[PDB]
């Protein structure tokens, strides 16, 4: 099992989280698109569909 | 002649399998020459348009 925060587009203040394990290796290849219907997003500087 | 499935397997002469198991080369397919789905795994939590 893996966690992952709901793509960013909120206007508000983030609460606190605990996590433990992280990946060596950037794994999310797999991701085709985040908030496709949106015009934005809001937090880490992410990309679109390639 | 026909097709090569023997419907009248009982206790036929040629004893056990003689009965020629062809393989049907030729599976045709209409739609779409696909194999992974572009899954939309997390679907956008409404919102509003013009």
């Amino acid at each position: 099992p893996f966690c992952i925060p709901i793509p960013q587009v909120y206007p508000c203040i983030t609460a606190r989280r605990v996590h433990y394990a992280f990946t060596s290796e950037n794994n999310n290849d797999s991701l085709f698109s985040t908030n496709a219907a949106s015009i934005d997003t809001a937090f880490g500087e992410n990309a679109a569909v390639s | 002649i026909l097709s090569p499935d023997v419907s009248s397997k009982s206790l036929s002469a040629y004893l056990d399998s003689a009965v020629a198991n062809g393989p049907e080369l030729i599976i045709e397919d209409t739609g779409l020459c696909t194999s992974f789905m572009l899954l939309d795994n997390i679907p956008s939590a409404h919102l509003t348009k013009e």
